[PDB]
């Protein structure tokens, strides 16, 4: 596909921030190698459910005041092409497959068969969580359900699963082309106060550790590498100034349209013709 | 695969062994058998009707680096002169390295030939070959 | 046959490395088409399929 | 946005796996693989009339980071003595991150040299080596 | 402005194709051939007399990103253990992309080796290579 | 873990600094190939309990003024990941392992077994100083306590030693996931006298030398590597100039985080189900 | 922070020592090994049927800057002349820095070849390698 | 080994041994391609070598040989 | 190991000694020994029944660079013409290098043949080869 | 093979046989470069190996060679 790794970013770390920050043993864990009154002081202000400040994130030129006690200030920088195919073909394929999913459910009892019922149309199955299917069982995948054959599975006819799967979006043949782009996004934590740009530093290498496992950039975005540049102020004329401590994520992905053909050849036919000379 | 597992006999799965000590510096033994087998023919057929064995011969050569103490000149095990005389049969025994079971019996070697080479930079080497009576699975 | 290990012996291990693992120990010692593996819990269910003789 | 259809293998998206353990800091795998292929020609023309496989062979290299604990001499798959004499053969597993799922196995593996480098502006590197009796993917 | 009486054939403008499915990441081709040359010489002078062809013999090798799916391994081409002895030769065809007119075919290919690399800061490559019984263009 | 190269460097060089300078003989050491005037007059000025003067260390950007005569200044600077495992596996534990300690303790008779006590619970034992046990000794761990069969030892049942040892958090699973960092501090030493500028960057420097031995370094923070920048006036417009000469101070370190596996397999069971066909 | 779950050897933490004395100024180490690993193959099939350990070999090298004292010819563990005829075998043993702790030894060190490089723009280097009788680690 | 299934002999056993047939045959159908009839040993011969698998080597002569089993 | 030490003898650790002079550039030296070890058969088994010695024969062959002055032609121990009837028997040791030990000595020494040749870019050799009477583990 | 084009023989069958012409000929024309005329099998020999070709070699002993075909 085309792709936007600066809103991948945005959308990635949102949440986890959230999630980090409202779990108070993350941080103190996180924190441990900080001299302990940093780390109480960050852990009383920012974390915990009763925190009463708050993180941000947002791009940057905003045309508003931002909150310039920790804010995470993300950036849209450099790319390049490295790698190419052969006639730029990426990949081919013989049905429109859509993006990645892993969804949860569960098994149900139905005409003597166990199914699963998937939320959109199964275009590949990737993994049925656990579960190693024989020939007896006769797996058949059809629309969006999974079935399963039920006569020697009874014990599990309420079993739950993780079903990680693709969408289809339509029976169509064509040629993925395209090529792999390197590219770099900068993410800076913005904060008046220096200890609590370092801790912010500390909490956002913790979540791309923790992003490198996601299957957005298992699929996509890979090899990420991380640059980190000196701490400085940012800003230095206010009644204070304002320090950051840049961080550069690099990722390479895949740019590619998908090219479909119409043509399809369905019958040769064979003909013998006489040359009487 | 571990020495326990290995399916086939290698140099170090085996020891050589002459009255009940082994015999070191060893780098080869080559073993030889002949039945003197030989074929029928009679007038009417171009083919032979059987085989028949005549006469059993086998001999045993050893081959080793020779030692500064214990060679088989100084163990008594080879002779040089007059002393050929006195010497009597011996049985060697080739035999398994982890459970000291006999693989193979030579019994009755009597010596052929002896043999040494000296060079200017090698190792210096000994070669025997017995003639011998009999071989056995087993020990005498 | 039974073939088990127990006590943490091991990390991170999945439904497929079981049915890979069989495969090895069988393979070294039946069609890994006819062998199921269902993980629950703490439990590996490892289900052979076997063809009892029909009459004709 | 994450796609099947185009994927590729990457370094962080593979386990190294032995005996059911991760092998940590795995720095290289290099796997190789021969068939003897010999091509056969006779009086009459210049060409090449068949070609027939042989002899299969193929080796599994790894390089490794010398940890202070559970190197492979520690793990005990790797031998610095006699004692290789009791080594059993393992198989080696290469599997996919997400899904825990088998890329490919090296069945039978037996060491054929072991190396360990102690360099003084460099962190310690073992590399090891092995003959496999052969390898599969299940899918 | 797209003139014909100069070009040159590119990485962007050439199809690998197996059994009409186009190869996916192919990143090279390399085809090699030789025919055995051999000079005469006799009592009399010094000078080569005249040249015979006495043995073709011809490689093709390819280098591949292993994807996730679709790799040699699973479209069959390679083998991996003893079920090489169960695959048929296969041609290889080199495609004009604009025209989709064979450029050059490659006739039963069989494989000679195979080779995976996993390294930590790189995509995994597949590596294969094919002795081959001839090549022919047709125009 | 996530560590915080500033931190440390500030943590460890205080109280080697302090140390250092209150024993004169270990200046009059360093100083050796100074001129005697310069040496003799940094003695008298800042070395011994009775000196009159005092060094300060303190990270960059303070809201106050500092002891300008003599001044570590602690400088966060660059950093780039350096190299990656595969799966970014660091390693593995079965034992959630914490920080490595060494401690002085003392052996006691107790039931006819000797023991050491340590403070904390012992994740793992690494080294008993001077001691290598024989399997008759029938060397066990447990808790927080070693212990070590009296029998044969009664003439050491009073016998100090040190234990190396490290913490454990809990028994759990998980990977260690990761990668490693080079990074990079700078320290300055500022003086508006240039002689003590030139005898705290000898100072410095020995100092950094006498801490490649220590633990902290030796278990991350691995690869020191020391460059040096010319001596300059850091400020050259008050009433006199400040000069210092900068010492960049590169360490190579694993940036990680516990990635704790709940699932646990206690028993395979096997069962044959039979097709009729 | 200091943690023991993971780390390695690096340069720094690693002391050489031969005969009870560290080796000053030693600048790489370098440890090889193999064991002769050879394949067994039979008529009715191209795979390997098993692998056998047949010859055990290894060698240890070691390049050092040339002291003016203390070197391996004044230390005695190098020889230049016939005196090599009169050198025991020696035990060289590879030490961690902070335990004091046994790494791996390499016993019967018997040397091979000695180098040493006098050049214009550079401190001289001394190189040595030996064959040796066996390794082994204590823990 | 030979020695241990019988089809060679050290000593005065060789004596009681009997003719055996020899056969090749196709690995995938099984099917004989060529039987060697009435072997009989002539010589047997065993080798020894430091670093090397160990080897056998026998010769029979044979009566008559055939496109099929006896 | 120390030359002192080693197991096994090596062309450092002997000399080779003709009337108490060593024998320079020597390069190599086979001594070979046969007994005529006959086996004896008789009807009603095909195996021998034993193995008896009856003609004891040994030739000791050295060969050598030709040095400039020193060749055997000039010390007399070989001969070019006439002269080969008006030598007589001599004795050659192989002596420990360390010790001056002897190892063996060859007694007895007669001349069977000699040999040299001559290359365009090689140092020239000699190569002579004397039948012995007897060999001993001590001087004569 | 020669054996199963009866050219050659293993046993019995090769008193049954009788004398053969074989000749070498050029690739292009097909004209015949030698004839050897009336040979006879000599002997016959057959190699296998783990990991080679099977080899077959056979010698004929012939009456006459011409430049021509009979």
């Amino acid at each position: 596909a085309i792709t936007s790794v600066d809103s991948y970013l945005l959308s990635e770390i949102k949440p986890r921030l959230n999630t980090v920050l409202e779990n108070c043993y993350i941080i103190d864990e996180v924190l441990k190698d900080f001299d302990y009154q940093t780390r109480e002081s960050f852990k009383e202000a920012f974390c915990g459910k009763n925190a009463q400040h708050e993180v941000t994130v947002g791009f940057n030129f905003p045309k508003f005041k931002n909150n310039y006690e920790a804010h995470y200030l993300i950036q849209l920088g450099q790319g390049q092409e490295t790698k190419n195919s052969l006639g730029s073909i990426q990949s081919s394929y013989f049905e429109a497959t859509g993006d990645t999913l892993v969804e949860s459910s569960t098994a149900i009892r139905e005409d003597d068969k166990l199914v699963f019922t998937v939320s959109k149309p199964i275009g590949e199955l990737i993994k049925v969580e656990d579960i190693e299917f024989a020939k007896y069982d006769n797996l058949q995948v059809e629309g969006n359900k999974v079935s399963f054959k039920y006569q020697t599975n009874e014990d599990y006819e309420n079993y739950n699963a993780n079903i990680i799967f693709t969408e289809k979006k339509n029976d169509s043949k064509g040629l993925v082309k395209g090529f792999t782009v390197e590219e770099q996004v900068t993410v800076v934590g913005l904060s008046f106060n220096v200890d609590v740009a370092r801790c912010l530093d500390a909490v956002l290498k913790m979540i791309l550790i923790s992003m490198r496992d996601s299957i957005e950039e298992q699929q996509t975005f890979q090899l990420q590498n991380l640059s980190f540049g000196d701490i400085a102020p940012i800003i230095e004329d206010g009644d204070s100034m304002i320090f950051g401590r840049p961080t550069i994520i690099k990722y390479t992905s895949s740019l590619d349209l998908d090219y479909t053909i119409t043509q399809d050849i369905n019958k040769l036919t064979f003909k013998e013709r006489k040359d009487w000379k | 695969a571990s020495e326990a597992k290995q399916t086939v006999h290698t140099g170090n799965t085996v020891l050589l062994m002459i009255k009940g000590k082994p015999v070191g510096r060893a780098q080869s033994a080559s073993g030889q058998r002949e039945y003197g087998t030989t074929g029928v023919y009679e007038i009417g057929s171009i083919m032979p009707q059987e085989h028949v064995y005549l006469r059993y011969e086998g001999t045993i050569t050893v081959e080793r680096l020779r030692m500064k103490k214990e060679n088989f000149a100084d163990l008594g095990y080879a002779s040089l002169g007059e002393e050929i005389l006195k010497k009597d049969i011996i049985d060697i025994l080739v035999v398994d390295n982890l459970t000291k079971q006999v693989i193979i019996s030579y019994h009755g070697c009597s010596a052929n030939n002896y043999n040494e080479t000296w060079q200017t930079n090698e190792i210096v080497t000994e070669e025997i070959e017995f003639s011998y009576l009999t071989a056995s699975d087993k020990a005498r | 046959l039974e073939d088990q290990f127990i006590g943490t012996r091991t990390i991170n291990t999945s439904a497929s490395i079981i049915k890979d693992f069989i495969q090895s120990y069988l393979g070294r010692k039946f069609p890994a088409e006819d062998v199921q593996v269902i993980v629950e819990g703490n439990e590996a269910r490892i289900s052979m399929t076997v063809y009892p003789i029909r009459s004709f």
